[PDB]
């Protein structure tokens, strides 16, 4: 209930929660480890982390190229689960999600890829191309190995989606900012869904996809969500200090630091 | 739904939920047109006037003298545009249309659906946006100056293979943002639903044009029909009308590329792993790890690297029989049929025809009534071939 | 002769005695052909079953949006081959089949009759020969290798100026040695009688399918039929079912190059001199000393140098009117077409659709229905117009 | 008159008539001269000159070259008259026909044509691309400004047409001795022919197409006919020695001397 206590802790402080995204092994194991570090370093109050696919299709530039460095690297599944694993043992309490597509966790048996987030000590799973319709024999597979199948809830969402998102959903809510797919490019009223999804006793909601200033994480928290996850502005940051390891770390650090500060 | 997302254990919805509501309204949209008389006089008015329907079913004699093998070519080459791909288009414009969209975005590898995509949107007063991998754009300048002169937007993509795998992928992405003003023409019998019913029942022409001419000529159904299977769209619309009539086998044709062994080949559905990618559950070119691969062969319009849900289905059940086919195989019938039947077939049907010749040679006499979907014209590869 | 070889001043049989026998021959195996039920449904079955007979006839609505012109297009761009030319080749080698012989000859210039020849060959039995000036052979790999891969045998005249005028010459040369077991298929509604007569009998299709089509789709006959003019094949079989409907224009297009003024064209029927050349008395591209020019167009399928007499003579006696279209504004109408409508006319025929449409845009309020024939597909010239 | 007394003359020597054809400004005008005086002191009975045209359809490779090379110099239907007028200025009773091309005569006028061949001296003229059944207008011109039409009887004529030719024709018969076009290539049983025609009072038959040696003249006088007619074989030479004009004469000499012996 790795979840379950953030946010409970977050709200004692009266605090919104800071989720900055990443690909596994961008750009290179070692080095990615390093940045995830950094970022829980910095402030970030949980993770979501990409494991390369080779057809990213809700992503935009920023991670399509994430995977590419990733993928240039060598790194694979099995690799990124390794990753996981020592990321665990190094921090104890930080929520990890996995940003996951489809054919990745169907590949070797569904059941048996969550068998394994259990074994790495992963929280929640979010697989970016299965709709609540499809899902069930995702959800039924991540509640049995206790990890929390996370679900889109868009902006344009009817009640029956709601409703569903909140009974079927855990950890948190995923609440779409914008329609397309993920960009820092583009921006993204979010009052009705996150007092309805409250109504129906959903899971805490964090606002994805487009969020990449400290202005937008605080509107976020204002508006009754619980947070704000931010992917390609913090992948801009790997992208833009390619040839600068050491001013990348820098870079993610002043980053999410006044990303998380703008939460509080 | 009001209709099965799935064939058995295939098809399905597989798209980021924001997709949902776009695949919800154009499913409505097809109950609602297919059930509509003035939609159906339309569509078979373009078809007819405008596309070049009934094509012919033409009795290849030369070809199979000194055998008990009669055999007959459904004509899809002689169609506007030269390929079965146009009367799909056409009937997916109207849906678009129909749904008050006046935008079209579009998927293509070879360029045969890019071409006939541009076609029936210039035809139809739609605006088209056509997605091709930078491989293909290069690989295919005939093709993207047609499409372009059709007054279509050509857009390469460099992500990933830059192949039809990252075309449907940035289609995709597109649409996600769209769809309220825009409509993905998908190029073949596969994706998430509506799409593989949609496509099928656009091309169903093929095969109730065939049983009635059959019917004409011989008085009797044929033993088998055979057809390439690329996505999967010229060879549904073929069996269609005939998966009712359990004396009449049906033969789908995967490309063998340089043989099966080599692992260079094009034929997920009997050689490759099940998985779900392009909002799909199907049989799949993809590594040990789950990447998607892409697939080969001499004809690049059967680089699918998957399959349509129907046919996995149908070989599932017995219904119907894939076998596969090589470069040199197709070459072959390729030639064959220019010299003793005077017609240049594409060399994605070249694939259907080798394996009738196959049907016929193995077996010279066997008495046999075959039918080969002749999907496309082949001036296309006189350089190919040439070369 | 049976039937009369001159149409007014033009036709005739001037060709060397020793091929006399040979036309006469061929005559009487049309005049029998002619009138035998027999043959007559073998013409109609190939032409229907294997070629893509009857052919559609399309309403352009985008295209004539705005104006009071309503414009048609006999569809001759889907006949098997991509063009007309195929309907006459099949009729021609069922007659060399009736005469015995085995063997065809041909002449060809753009590739297209050579392409139809081979075809009717390939599927007839028949041995085929076909001739090509080196220029145009060079000028034609596409054409060349599609001959040859039907199994037909090119070969390159590099006499005179190596074009369509120096085939011919090759062709009847070798036809003089030959006509005992070789029939010459012409290429066009051109020549010593019979051909003239033949070609038009055997491309008659086209107008007899446009009247019964506008009478069903308009209750009304056309205001007038439009064709280009390359040696009068196309445009005669638009012509003859409605020859005797005096209330319908006969319009023939010639091509007009880069200007009539700067003797860079190819119309003699309007702007050359009545001559005697290839078996025929016939207007010219002549020099002032009566010595054989060549004719001049962007579009290689309208270079020959001279014209159908029937057209000659159609002209004189006013029931026929002769215009002519430049490169840029056949070009014009070529890029049109694509755009508004998602069909990619022949450069050929785009000189025809031109006129059409500047009918239209210099009187749009006149009321008007135009048929336009589509002679051919445009996927040959793509390149060109790209360049 | 002129093929009346040459075949009357040569009868009363039990002689046949020897006429070697070439391309009037083959390879060049002056040379052209050149080679026509010495054809016809090395023995030539009467000539049959070609003027240059773009399409000669009855022609082999060996003649085609030679109105290539004409035109390569040139040579126009004027200059041709010219040429001739000067040759008969020098040969007063040397037969003169003129091999034509319908289009060459018909151009400015049919009549004009031949008014012009009277004048400049011609005798007679064959339109190798009009048949019987097209040479009424070419026929009535001829005779009408003193010329023969020649007419050709292929080896396949019927009675129709022999007694066509017979009753049409002037000057001589042009007895084809093959099928196919002009060409020393190739060779080519003539006799019931030549009695049929002289039983149709015809004029006296000239055998012509591959006759190539000495042989084939003699054979054609012992088979009935009052001559032969050659011209690839001429021709050849002229092609032969385009870099030696000298050597073209002195073999020119020597051809037409074995050829005309072999008609004695
Ligand atoms: N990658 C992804 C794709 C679909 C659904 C959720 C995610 S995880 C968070 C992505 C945030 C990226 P951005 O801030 O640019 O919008
Ligand atoms: N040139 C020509 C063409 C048609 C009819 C007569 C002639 S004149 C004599 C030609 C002799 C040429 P060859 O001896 O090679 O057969
Ligand atoms: C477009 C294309 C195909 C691939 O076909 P599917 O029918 O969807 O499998 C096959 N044949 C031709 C000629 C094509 O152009
Ligand atoms: C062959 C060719 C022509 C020239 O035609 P004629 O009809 O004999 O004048 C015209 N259009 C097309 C498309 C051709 O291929
Ligand atoms: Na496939
Ligand atoms: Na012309």
């Amino acid at each position: 209930e790795r979840y379950e206590n953030l946010f409970a802790q977050l709200n004692d402080r009266r605090e919104g929660a800071f989720v900055p995204f990443v690909t596994l092994g961008d750009p290179g194991i070692e080095q990615s480890l390093k940045i995830i570090d950094t970022l829980i370093d910095a402030g970030a109050d949980a993770l979501e982390l990409g494991v390369p696919f080779s057809d990213p299709l809700a992503d935009g530039p920023t991670i399509q190229n994430a995977n590419l460095r990733a993928f240039a690297a060598g790194v694979t599944p099995a690799q990124c689960f390794e990753m996981l694993a020592l990321i665990r043992e190094k921090h104890p309490t930080i929520p990890i999600g996995l940003l996951m597509y489809a054919n990745l966790v169907f590949n070797n048996g569904i059941d048996a890829f969550y068998a394994r987030c259990e074994q790495v000590g992963v929280d929640s799973v979010l697989v970016a191309d299965v709709p609540v319709e499809e899902s069930a024999p995702f959800r039924q597979a991540a509640l049995r190995h206790n990890i929390a199948p996370i679900f889109i809830c868009p902006p344009n969402a009817d009640d029956d989606l709601l409703r569903q998102v909140a009974s079927y959903g855990r950890g948190y809510t995923y609440l779409l900012s914008r329609s397309g797919v993920t960009g820092a490019e583009n921006r993204g009223p979010l009052h009705h869904l996150i007092e309805k999804l409250k109504e129906y006793h959903a899971a805490p909601a964090l606002q994805g996809f487009g969020i990449s200033s400290p202005e937008q994480v605080s509107a976020a928290v204002r508006a009754g969500a619980a947070g704000a996850i931010s992917g390609s502005a913090i992948v801009k940051i790997i992208e833009k200090n390619l040839a600068s390891p050491k001013q990348m770390l820098a870079e993610l650090r002043s980053f999410v630091s006044a990303m998380k500060a703008a939460s509080r | 739904t009001l209709l099965n997302p799935y064939f058995g254990e295939f098809g399905g919805m597989y798209v980021p939920q924001i997709l949902m509501p776009a695949l919800n309204q154009l499913e409505e949209a097809f109950v609602r047109a297919q059930k509509d008389p003035e939609f159906q006089a339309q569509f078979a008015d373009l078809l007819k006037n405008y596309a070049g329907r009934p094509t012919a079913l033409t009795k290849c004699q030369n070809i199979t003298a000194g055998t008990r093998t009669t055999l007959y070519l459904k004509r899809e080459d002689l169609l506007h545009g030269g390929a079965h791909k146009t009367n799909q288009v056409l009937g997916q414009a109207l849906l678009a249309k129909r749904m008050g969209k006046s935008e079209i975005i579009a998927e293509t590898g070879a360029g045969q659906h890019g071409v006939a995509s541009a076609l029936a949107s210039a035809l139809l007063g739609l605006k088209c946006r056509i997605y091709m991998g930078a491989k293909d754009v290069e690989r295919q300048s005939p093709n993207v100056f047609r499409m372009r002169l059709m007054g279509a937007e050509v857009i390469p993509v460099h992500s990933g293979s830059a192949t039809l795998k990252d075309a449907c992928n940035e289609a995709l992405r597109d649409w996600s943002g769209s769809y309220e003003t825009a409509h993905y023409m998908l190029g073949t019998a596969a994706g998430p639903h509506p799409y593989p019913t949609i496509v099928r029942e656009f091309q169903r022409m093929i095969g109730e044009e065939t049983k009635a001419q059959i019917l004409d000529k011989e008085g009797r159904l044929p033993d088998a029909v055979i057809a390439c299977v690329g996505g999967g769209s010229n060879a549904i619309g073929m069996f269609a009308d005939f998966i009712n009539d359990t004396s009449v086998g049906l033969i789908g044709v995967e490309p063998g590329g340089h043989g099966i062994e080599t692992g260079e080949h094009g034929a997920p559905l009997k050689h490759g792993r099940v998985g779900i990618y392009f909002g799909m559950k199907a049989p799949m070119m993809q590594t040990a790890d789950g990447q998607i691969e892409e697939s080969y062969s001499i004809s690049a319009g059967l680089d699918f690297p998957s399959v349509g849900p129907q046919h996995a289905y149908l070989n599932s059940i017995g219904r119907a029989d894939y076998v596969s086919i090589t470069d040199d195989e197709a070459l072959e019938a390729f030639k064959t049929l220019c010299r003793h039947e005077g017609i240049i077939p594409a060399l994605e049907s070249s694939h259907a025809l080798a394996h009738a010749l196959k049907m016929m040679r193995e077996q010279p006499e066997k008495e046999q009534l075959l039918v080969v979907n002749l999907s496309g014209r082949g001036d296309k590869d006189i350089f190919t071939v040439h070369d």
